[PDB]
Parts: structure tokens; C-alpha cells; sequence
């Protein structure tokens, strides 16, 4: 006998203690002209979808450190309205250069942050506040600071001075702060269909609904970008008849949760309390929830956390259902193997071929970044990537073979061509192979029917930041300048590829987490994004012992290898990032959308057994043999990525009349193509760590362009 | 019945890079790579010679009977010759031979200002020069050039199919004839049989009289074949592709339709009783008259009637059409783009 | 119905070589290699400890709750631990775990005088130590050991098949159950279903009462199954082999034949009315009495009559046989040699 909140609650009291009766259609809950708000970017066709350029952001990560954001709006939905802030104006410029979508890390009702202001303390506030809220701090190695008139932020910078692998004092205090902070990613669902209240100015009542909507209007109208909501239907924060956060398991016990076949214990494969999307009423809950975010919140797309735990049939059912409210809605998620195939056909990368549901591709990710997740110790240095200089510029610990390096080129190329199962290419050995025939750790590399089913990335909230990975993987020889270009080169593989471009907020500012792997509860300190551009937050302390202690020896070996970026380097990287996105939006040839278009137009050079390492050369046809003239200005495209310390030569386009992109020519000395030579005789000289978009201008009519080998079909 | 398939061989990577004051020519041996057996490249030689045009050679043999210029080495893909040079600038005259017989029809002229690397590749009877062994191999094992000639309803002329065990006419109405993910030629085909050039044909096409003649089956539906793509394929006894080429069909178009077509009137023939629109398009899949206003807005779109004897398309409309603008909306396979335009 | 097949994975090659005053133990992860997905080896730890017998360890954690001894690295094949040593001589005590739970049933004792290289490999629940990851992998993906127990007509006890999606009883009359050139288990089988150990069984075999019970199909021809080889197979939902083991059949032999067999007389029973030869051989494919002279020359070879209820074979001859020498000529599958002897 207990009182439970509604699983279908649409409004709540502070800390979700009581559900509230609400009418989301009320003008009172709408910012002015909400009813006439439209999606700034189209999502109707595969070609519309392929244009998608995602920036995965977090509410605190955006405004927690930005001083130009009024104090009371920092770490709030309303922060996006601070038109005159470093953060808002930064997003405004990124949007203008080609970032199309904003992905929001958990903004539904999370369980893991106390919504009562006075039961919480952040680093911005005095150390005394920390001790008042946190009992543990009063009985720890920092108890002495409760007496000091200094803030937690202050004390943290003081601890840096003597922070080392043998004395990890910065992270020790942070661990304690993290229990009473306002910082969590939020992958802990309390209520699926209510916004989080801690990101609101007042969490008591409906205030959150108008504020969230206000943020949506700002993103779409004032920043001119679509919205993607990160969703977590795979688990609930808790189950059982006692947990405060158990809602679903208190109402229909043993129904909503996935239980072990023998013991009836709630399974925890996802972490936490495994939900059962395979059961009819929970599948209904998921669909009804998405309906609300779709029409009442005007969300453009959804990213499903651990989507492999859901039955493919459920995802498709929800999708058809949501399409009736918004026909141009996009669904994508993490389609990794969940090990639920004994129970149902899982919503995996493989199983979703041709469904329309997109999945994150780990193939290009791992090839460009180097190694894979779960890498620990010296493997974090040993497993270099195309972008860390695997093969071309090895580090002292590296032992990667020529074939091993060539195979990463094979996986990267396949990814750049939208990771398709049927795309034919010339492998590391000179064999003609379908994408599905190229291995990826025992799995078929290519798996998709259309590039719109693939999301390429080299950085995300989870795992090491791109910069941190380069810091672990780059040769002692790679100076700050080459490592900045290494970041850009890594990003070019995503930005200039047929698949959907996704990236972590901050990659344009060489974002660092000072080697933190799982920054979910590493607070404002480690997850800091400086929008005033003074630094990338690198070397700000040893990361969490619990999860990164096993990597301290590797961190010390690499940490001091190169200088920390400053205003100049961050500005250099932003310029490069804006270049790449501008390029992506510069031709319909970059975003073909249809798998058949990719196969009829996309091909690669510098392929085979004899290939030059680090040189990625992609050709896109707009010539007569491809079909219709897609770009009225071009006949074809060339993407050249020289991820090598030696400058390279391109004699492939013998006598072809090419020109560097106007986008890159305008950039000049600040271009990634700075120094690219195009000889009258069609020979291209590519400088080290450079990216060039060579374009084939169209004459007075569609000529023959860059026709594909047409070596195989199907 | 044998399936035509690609050879299970990786794409080649030069094997030899041309160094200072010396060029390298690769012979991409098709017969050599289709064979799991080793080849004797002794018979292979280059007749090299200096002239007013291409004089960059160093010590070229004068004697035409001199077969001494044998390969400077070999591998699976074929032989190669490391040719010594006088100057790294200019060009050289190469005649690729197997004894005292030209392998490449045309006299090659290797312009070093066209191939910066001086590492070049050639295929027998190809006339073309490639910068790579790969570029050559791809060309060799692809539908390439338009070597075959459908000269009459029954006859297909092709020197490439001469003495070959498998000679076929592959076709596809709405797609290109190609090799699948397994490297097989699955598209519909017709079996060709060796024949002799007709007296009537020799008259019409004296420039092809020497070309190898092939008889098409009697069941062949000439009309529907000309509706789309046709490709001439030559293969081994085992079905490994030797050659795949596009087909030149003007000869058959004259032989199948011209007699009837010649007896008709063309254009937008406005006479008493209205206006007859007639266009000859014997290969077109569809033809429509599109009628436009003075503002060039569509006033009518009329699908035309095809006369099978002639391949002419017609459409009759009122005398009201006097002064109307029009164009024919075509649906036709173009061999240059290999698509149904 | 799913085909049981081998995993498409090359045989491993150690990845890490043990150096001076340090040993290396490889965990060959079966679940890890059957999966095209990456694995989290955090939960994996070794409880290492020094005792009067195996004291060569350097600084072993005392705390049993200490899961801190996590892998020193990993790859596709599984994790590994680089264990620091005190002396390169002697032995070490390793308890391989996934949390505070033993992965290998027996406490391992790694004798460095048995494995010269100090690079050793182990599989979960295997108890055995391999010199190579290869030797382990081969053992893992093979018919290995005799883990399964056919205890009665209907019941097969096997801990290895516990919670596994595919549990089968493969059989072959005249050959060994194996994987073909494609790595598939093509031999005839029976589908096993999870059941509980019978009260009657628990009495008979208390030492197996904890073992996972499986019900055989009702159509199962027990008699003909015991004529040759049987192998218990456990596979993934997709059919990738987890385990293949030989079957111990004494239990079923007692349950199927002993009641009848117990009521008969054995030997060369010479009585009034002649001599009855009887041998119990319920698995034998064939039994013959071979009768010998005093010089040990064959005087007669008589194929015996099998009683199906008992599995006993008999043959009746004259009282003339008093004093004759004899042996039984057997045709029988021996599980030690895996052949029909
Ligand atoms: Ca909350
Ligand atoms: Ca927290
Ligand atoms: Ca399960
Ligand atoms: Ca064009």
C-alpha cells in the first residue's frame, strides 16, 4: 500500500514527488508564436536527411561556465535566450557555417539531481555550502576548507598545484562534490514525458514546460537549428516496492521490467533496471511518450539509448505511429548487440538495414580515433588511428603493421561512403570487396542500405574526447600545431562523408576532459567547455581513480608531451571546423542520401596493396554516366585527406581541370588546404596534415565527370 | 550452359617503378592472368626506334627481325621492359610484339609530359596507354570501348571475338550489362556462331570486311534487343571473361527499318485533314508530342503510335495546331551515357 | 532448424610473451570470441596467494573481496594478466574469477617446470592449463572431455549445457561426430529440453544431483543410439558452438538393460543339452564365438543372437565343445579411441 506518481505524468512538483494535472495545449505554457514554429532544416527526403550535421550538447556543459550568460540562467534551458553570450553567439556562428541539428543529452525527468536548491551545492558557491549539504566532506581530507572563505572552484584550482598521479587530490574532492552537485548526464529516467526540473528556474509546477518550449523556440528561430532529443527507454532508474524512483514497478509489478527467467530478479544488462519494450503496454508507453515530445514539444528527431535492447518491431511500430504526427521525424540510436536475440529480433545496426532507422557507426569511429572502447593502460597509446598517425608517424609504444594500418583505411573509406553493405571497393590487398565483406572485429563492416541509416562520429559524451585520444596516441614529434590539424583531419572523415555527421559539443574548441573516460558524474570541473576561449580544459587534474586509475602511468607519459591550447589554437580549430561544415553544405554531391546514388557516383583512389598510408581520396560523380546533374555548377568532386607528416602528390587526375573550393580559397593561410598546389597539368601537391576539396567545374552542359569503376554490382 | 565470370585475381600494383633516365612499359597479359599456369614471355619483344618526333630512346635496335629486346622481367600480370633513355623529356616509339607480329594495332607514342612517373601500362590490341597496371586491368576486365558492330539483323562483326570459345550477345532493357557481387554475367544473352561476312555487308561496310563475323540465333527478337543495351562478350572455355564491349547498331537499324522508314514523311506535316507528327526513333522506348503555348506552357502531351516495320512514331491532331510549339519527349537508351535517357 | 557451426575466427597466437621474473595467464574467452561485439573485462580478476606449496608470487592480495587484480590487458581472444614473480622456479596459486565467483572449478597450480615459457592459457570451467592460446582454442572448439552423463533412457546430465539456448545429442553409428570442411555439425541429432533430476536418479548418482538435467525426445531410439558415438552439443541462438563433449552412458545401460540382463547366466555354460555361450555387450554392433583347437587354430566362428531386452548375446553348441578354446570377436565403439573397435 503506497502512493505512486503517474507514469503518464506530463507535469510534476519539485523533485517529482507529485504528478500535476496539466494541459500542454494551454497558451499560458507557450512562448509567443509557438503554434507557428517550423523546423528550420528539411528532413523530407534521404538527401534532406543526409544534410544532418549534429552537435551533441548538455544543459550545464553549455552555460555553467559562461559569464556572459546572466547568473540565474546558467545551467538552465533559458540560457539559450542569452542572445548576447559567448555560448549563444558561438552556436549562432556554427549554425551559419553548417551545423544543422542540436542533440540534447537527457532533458526528460532525470532522477539523479536533487531539484530542491537547498539540498545541492555547486563549485561556483562557497566551500562552507559544500559541507552543509555534504556530511562526508566534514569528515574528509578537505574538512579544513569548511572554515575558509573560498569557493569550491577556488579550492579546486589550489589542489591542481600539487596534483600528480601519486597525489590525485583534484579528483578526490571532485568525487565528494559530485554527490551534491547539479551535474549528471541524466541517463536515469524518473518520468519519461516531463522535462527535467533542475534545468528550470522554478521546478515546482508547469514553469519547466514554458521554459523548455522557450529553449526550443530559441534553438529553431534565433539559432536556426533543428532539435534531437536523447531518449532512454531501455531502463528505469529503479524497480521494487521501496525505491523512491520506482514508478512503473510499483504500479504493475513484474511487468514493465525485464526479469531473469529463473529468479525473477530485474535484469541490469543496461546498468540499472532493464525495462521490457517487448511487452505491449510498455511499447504503448514509449509510443505515447514520443507523441508528446513530437507535437507538444516540437522535437525533430530522437536518439535511442542502447536501442539494441529494444525489439526492431517495436522501434518500427513507434516510428510508424510518430510519423502520423510528423512525417519527417528521424529515429536513430545505439544499435550495438544487446544479447537479447534469444528473446526477440533486436534493433541492431545489422537488423535495421533498409528500415530507415539510423544507427551509430563504430567502424569509421574506431579507425580514425584508434583502438576501441575498453582500451586501458599502454593500449591507449599503442592503438593509434588515422589521425593519430597510425603507420605514418608512429609513437614510441606503437607496433601496428602495414596491413593493420591499411585495414583502418579500408574501414574509413567504407564509412566516408556511408558504411553500405553493398558498396564495392578495392581492399588493403587489392581484392574487390562489398562493404559487408570488409571485416570489423568479426562483424560485416558495411551494413546499411542508405547512408541515412548511418551516423559517423569521432567524439561523443561517452568515452575519451577526440583531443584526449590524440594526446594519448600522437608521436612525441607531433607539435601543438600538427595535433590541431590532427583533430581537424579526424573530423574531416565525418564532415565530408556520405553518412550523417555527428559530433560532441566542444570538438571545435579542442575539448578536453583531462583524460576522463566516463564524465557522467565528473561535474562542472571535468566537463568544462570554455566559451571565452582561453583553454580546452586540458590538464586540470587526474581523472576519476575508480575508472581511469589504471591509465595514470599512460597519462603521465603523455600529459606533458605538448603545450595546452590557448585563444589562438581554439580560434584556429573553430576556423577549421567552420571550413569543413561549410564544405559539407557547398554541394548536393556530399549528401547523396540514397544508397544507389552513392554506388553510382562514389569511388576512391589510392586504394589497393600498393597504397600510400594516410591518404584518403574520394571521388563523387555528377557526370553523364551517373545520371542527372545534381550540382549545376559542378561535374564532379574530389575529397583529399592527407593524414601523413610527409607532403603527397596526386597524378590520378592527369590533365583534369580542377580547382580548389572557393570556401577553402577564401580561408587562405587559415585553410586546411593552405599550400595545396594544382598544376596546370592536373597534378595536385597536398601538404602534410591537410584536407582539400577539389572540384570539377561544369561546362556549358553536363559532361563526363569522374565515373566509378563499376567493377561489381547487385 | 557456362556462366561468364571475372578472374579471381587481385588488382595489380605496378611491381616496377621507373627510375632516372629509364622508362618502364608493362604488358598486362590477359591470357596470362586468366591462367593459373606459368607463362613463357620469351616470344614478347618491343620494336623500339628513334624518329624526328619521338627521339628520347637510348640505343634502339635497327633490325625489325631483331626479337632480342625480350622482357626485362615478369610476374602473374605479365611482362615488363625497363627501357633506357637519352633524355627524361620528350617521347618514345614503342611497337609491342610477340615475335615479328604487332600486339598493339597502332604505333604507341609515350609522351613523358602526359605520364609524369614514366611507369606506363598497355594491353594487347588496346592502342591505349595507362598510368597504372590497375587502370589497365580494370579496363581489361570491364565493358570497355565499342568494338562490336551489329551490321544486319543476323550479323555481328567483332575482331575481339575471333577464335574465342565463348562469343555472346548480352542485353539489358532497363539496366547496364555488368558483373554482379560474385563477378558473374547474369544478364540475358544470345549465343553467337562463327560465320562469314555477306556480299551485301562487304559492299555496305568495306572498312569492316576484314572483321570476324558472327551469326545471331534464329529466335533473336531484333526489335526488342534494340530497345536497350547490348554488349558483346568473349570468354574462355571455363567462362573467364576475355573481353566485354559496347555494340555499334547503325547497320542493323538500316537493315531492319530503313526500307519502310524511307517511304514515310517526317516532321509536323500540316496538311488538309489536320497535322501528322512523325519522328523516326527505332530504338526509343517511348515518344510523346508535347504541345506548348506561346508562353511555353504545356497545352497537351500525346503518346505516339509506333510503326514496327519502320520504327517511326506518329501522332495526328487538328489543323488548330497551326503555329503551336512542340518538342518530342524521348525515352531512349544512349550508348555514350549507357543510360535510358 | 539451426545448424551448429564453428566461429569464423583465426587461431590465436598468445599476443603477450612472459619475460624475466613475471608470468602471463591468458583467459581464452569463449563468449568473447563467439561475439562480434567488444567485451568489458573489468569484472575479471585473479585471486592470487602464497602457500607452503606454491610460493613464487610477488605481493599477492590477501583480501578475497579484493577484485582489484583486473586484467593487465585484452584483445578479441580474451584478457590476460602479467603476474609479477619472486622466483622463476617453483609454482603459483591462481583462482580465475568474474567478481567473487570462481571461473575455473579447481584451484590452478602453474608449475614453471611444466611450462618453460611461463606463457600459459586457461578456459572457463576447464581446470586444464595450456602452453598456448592455440592449444586452448582448439580444445575449446572441439569435441573435448566426457562432461555429459546419459543416466537413464530419458535423462542426460550436463552442467555445460546449463542455460544454453541450443542443447543437443548428436550421434554417428560408424564415424566420429565432428565439424565438416565448412565447420558445420551435419551429423544426426536429438533436441534436448531442460528438466529436473528424478528422485530415482538422485538416489543412484548423488554425485551428479547438482548437474543440469535434460529430457531426450520421446521418439528417441535408445538402443540404436548406444550402438555408436553420442556427443552433447551446446550452441548459441545463432548456432555457434560453445561446447561439444563425449557422453558417459553407464547409467542408461543399467536403466535400459540391467533388469533383464540380471536374470541371465553368463560364460560358456556347459550343461546337459549342450553349451550355452552368453556375453553381456549392450553396445556391441556384432559379437561372434570363435572356437579354437588346442593348437589355437580356428575350428568355428559363430555369430551370436542378441536379446534386445538385455543386450546379452548368446550361442548354443553341442556338448562336443567341452574343452574347446574360445574368445568373443567384438565389433564395438570404444569412447577412449572414439572408434568402432
Ligand atoms: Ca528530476
Ligand atoms: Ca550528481
Ligand atoms: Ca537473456
Ligand atoms: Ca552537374
Amino acid at each position: 500500500q503506497y502512493e505512486v506518481t503517474d507514469p503518464y505524468a506530463h507535469s510534476l512538483s519539485t523533485n517529482s514527488e507529485y504528478s500535476q494535472v496539466v494541459d500542454l495545449n494551454d497558451s499560458a505554457l507557450k512562448p509567443d508564436g509557438w503554434d507557428n514554429l517550423t523546423m528550420p532544416h528539411a528532413q523530407k527526403t534521404k538527401a534532406d536527411l543526409a544534410k544532418m550535421t549534429i552537435h551533441e550538447s548538455h544543459i550545464r556543459d553549455l552555460s555553467a561556465w559562461d559569464q556572459t550568460v546572466p547568473a540565474e540562467l546558467r545551467g538552465k534551458y533559458l540560457a539559450l535566450t542569452a542572445g548576447d553570450s559567448n555560448m549563444v553567439q558561438h552556436l549562432k556562428t556554427l549554425s551559419a557555417s553548417g551545423v544543422t541539428h542540436v542533440e540534447l543529452l537527457p532533458v526528460f525527468d532525470l532522477a539523479t539531481v536533487n531539484e530542491f536548491s537547498d539540498k545541492v551545492a555547486d563549485i561556483q558557491q562557497p566551500f562552507s555550502r559544500l559541507c552543509e549539504v555534504n556530511s562526508a566532506v566534514k569528515s574528509s581530507e578537505f574538512a579544513g576548507y569548511c572554515d575558509s572563505g573560498s569557493t569550491v572552484e577556488e579550492v579546486l584550482n589550489q589542489l591542481k598545484q600539487s596534483d600528480s598521479q601519486d597525489n590525485p587530490q583534484v579528483q578526490a574532492l571532485n568525487t565528494l562534490v559530485a554527490q551534491t552537485d547539479s551535474y549528471n548526464w541524466g541517463y536515469d529516467p524518473f518520468h519519461y514525458t516531463v522535462p527535467e526540473g533542475s534545468y528550470a528556474t522554478d521546478p515546482e509546477g508547469t514553469t519547466r514546460i514554458k521554459e523548455f518550449r522557450t529553449m526550443i523556440q530559441a534553438i529553431k528561430q534565433d539559432l536556426g537549428m533543428n532539435v534531437i532529443m536523447d531518449v532512454v527507454y531501455n531502463h528505469t532508474n529503479a524497480a521494487g516496492p521501496t525505491d523512491r524512483t520506482s514508478v512503473l514497478d510499483k504500479i504493475v509489478p513484474w511487468y514493465y521490467q525485464r526479469l531473469n527467467e529463473t529468479t525473477g530478479s530485474v535484469e541490469s544488462a543496461t546498468c540499472c533496471s532493464d525495462s521490457a519494450p517487448e511487452h505491449r503496454m510498455f511499447a504503448k508507453l514509449i509510443a505515447d511518450s514520443l507523441a508528446v515530445w513530437t507535437t507538444d514539444y516540437k522535437i525533430d528527431g530522437f536518439r535511442f539509448d542502447l536501442m539494441g535492447y529494444h525489439p526492431k518491431a517495436q522501434i518500427l511500430s513507434a516510428w510508424e505511429r510518430i510519423k502520423a504526427l510528423n512525417p519527417d521525424i528521424y529515429f536513430f540510436g545505439e544499435g550495438w548487440d544487446s544479447n537479447q536475440s534469444d528473446r526477440f529480433e533486436i534493433a541492431s545496426q545489422i537488423n535495421l538495414k533498409g528500415t530507415g532507422i539510423g544507427t551509430f557507426s563504430d567502424r569509421l569511429r574506431d579507425s580514425v580515433r584508434g583502438g576501441g572502447p575498453f582500451d586501458s593502460g599502454d593500449a591507449l597509446r599503442q592503438n593509434q588511428g588515422i589521425g593519430s598517425g597510425a603507420g605514418v608517424l608512429p609513437n614510441e609504444l606503437a607496433s601496428l603493421s602495414d596491413d593493420q594500418v591499411r585495414h583502418l583505411a579500408d574501414l574509413t573509406r567504407l564509412g566516408m561512403a556511408g558504411n553500405l553493405a553493398d558498396f564495392v571497393m578495392i581492399d588493403k590487398d587489392g581484392a574487390a570487396k562489398k562493404g559487408s565483406e570488409i571485416d570489423y572485429n568479426g562483424a560485416p563492416g558495411g551494413y546499411a542500405a542508405d547512408p541515412t541509416e548511418v551516423v559517423n562520429y569521432v567524439s561523443k559524451h561517452d568515452n575519451q574526447t577526440l583531443w584526449d585520444m590524440i594526446s594519448y596516441k600522437a608521436s612525441q614529434e607531433a607539435d601543438l600545431a600538427t595535433r590541431v590539424r590532427m583533430q581537424a583531419v579526424s573530423l574531416a572523415t565525418v564532415m565530408l562523408g556520405q553518412g550523417i555527421a555527428f559530433d560532441q559539443q566542444g570538438s571545435e574548441l579542442l575539448r578536453s576532459k583531462s583524460f576522463t573516460r566516463d564524465s557522467y558524474d565528473s561535474g562542472d570541473w571535468f566537463n568544462r567547455v570554455d566559451y571565452s576561449l582561453q583553454d580546452n580544459n586540458y590538464n586540470v587534474g587526474m581523472p576519476r581513480i575508480s575508472d581511469d586509475g589504471s591509465n595514470y602511468e599512460v597519462i603521465t607519459r603523455v600529459k606533458e608531451m605538448v603545450a595546452t591550447p590557448g585563444e589562438a589554437e581554439l580560434k584556429q580549430m573553430t576556423a577549421f571546423y567552420q571550413e569543413l561544415t561549410e564544405l559539407r553544405k557547398s554541394s548536393p554531391l556530399f549528401t547523396l542520401g540514397d544508397g544507389s546514388a552513392v554506388m553510382k557516383r562514389v569511388d576512391f583512389r589510392n586504394t589497393g596493396s600498393d597504397q600510400q598510408a594516410g591518404l584518403l581520396v574520394m571521388t563523387v560523380d555528377d557526370g553523364m554516366k551517373a545520371g542527372a546533374s545534381l550540382d549545376s555548377r559542378l561535374d564532379g568532386l574530389v575529397v583529399a585527406i592527407n593524414a601523413a607528416p610527409e607532403s603527397r602528390t596526386l597524378n590520378e587526375f592527369a590533365g583534369e581541370t580542377l580547382q580548389l573550393s572557393a570556401i577553402q580559397q577564401t580561408a587562405g593561410e587559415n585553410s586546411l588546404a593552405n599550400g595545396v598546389q594544382i598544376a596546370a597539368d592536373g597534378t595536385v601537391t597536398l601538404p602534410a596534415w591537410s584536407v582539400a576539396v577539389l572540384e570539377l567545374p561544369q561546362g556549358e552542359a553536363q559532361g563526363a565527370g569522374l565515373p566509378v569503376s563499376s567493377y561489381y554490382h547487385h | 550452359d557456362v556462366v561468364v565470370r571475372l578472374p579471381d585475381v587481385a588488382v595489380p600494383g605496378e611491381a616496377v617503378t621507373a627510375v632516372e633516365n629509364q622508362a618502364v612499359i608493362h604488358l598486362v597479359d590477359i591470357a596470362g592472368i586468366t591462367s593459373s599456369s606459368a607463362a613463357d614471355y620469351s616470344s614478347k619483344n618491343l620494336y623500339l626506334w628513334n624518329n624526328e618526333t619521338c627521339d628520347a630512346l637510348s640505343a634502339p635496335v635497327a633490325d625489325w627481325n631483331d626479337v632480342s629486346t625480350t622482357p626485362s622481367g615478369s610476374d602473374k600480370y605479365g611482362p615488363y621492359w625497363v627501357i633506357p633513355l637519352n633524355k627524361e623529356s620528350g617521347c618514345i616509339n614503342v611497337i609491342v610484339r610477340d615475335g615479328t607480329d604487332k600486339l598493339i594495332d597502332s604505333d604507341l607514342r609515350v609522351a613523358f609530359g602526359d605520364f609524369t612517373d614514366r611507369t606506363v601500362s598497355v594491353i594487347a590490341g588496346n592502342s591505349a596507354v595507362y598510368d597504372s597496371r590497375a587502370d589497365a586491368f580494370r579496363a581489361a576486365f570491364g565493358v570497355a570501348l565499342a568494338e562490336a558492330h551489329w551490321v544486319d539483323k543476323n550479323t555481328l562483326l567483332w575482331p575481339g571475338g575471333q577464335d574465342k570459345p565463348i562469343v555472346r550477345l548480352y542485353y539489358s532493357h532497363s539496366s547496364k550489362v555488368a558483373a554482379d557481387g560474385e563477378g558473374k554475367f547474369t544478364d540475358r544473352y544470345l549465343k553467337l556462331t562463327p560465320t562469314t561476312v555477306s556480299q551485301q555487308v562487304s559492299m555496305r561496310f568495306p572498312h569492316l570486311s576484314s572483321y570476324a563475323a558472327f551469326k545471331l540465333p534464329d529466335n533473336a527478337n531484333v526489335d526488342e534487343l534494340l530497345q536497350g543495351e547490348t554488349v558483346a562478350i568473349a570468354a574462355a572455355e571455363d567462362g573467364i571473361l576475355i573481353s566485354a564491349t559496347q555494340v555499334q547498331t547503325a547497320g542493323v537499324l538500316d537493315d531492319a527499318y530503313a526500307e519502310a522508314a524511307e517511304a514515310l514523311s517526317y516532321g509536323a506535316q500540316l496538311a488538309d485533314g489536320g497535322v501528322t507528327f512523325r519522328v523516326w526513333a527505332p530504338t526509343a522506348q517511348q515518344v510523346d508530342v508535347v504541345v506548348y503555348s506561346a508562353d511555353k506552357k504545356v497545352i497537351g502531351s500525346h503518346p505516339m503510335t509506333r510503326d514496327s516495320a519502320s520504327g517511326a512514331w506518329s501522332w495526328q491532331g487538328g489543323s488548330d495546331l497551326k503555329g503551336a510549339f512542340y518538342r518530342y519527349a524521348m525515352t531512349v537508351y544512349h550508348p555514350q551515357s549507357r543510360k535510358v535517357e
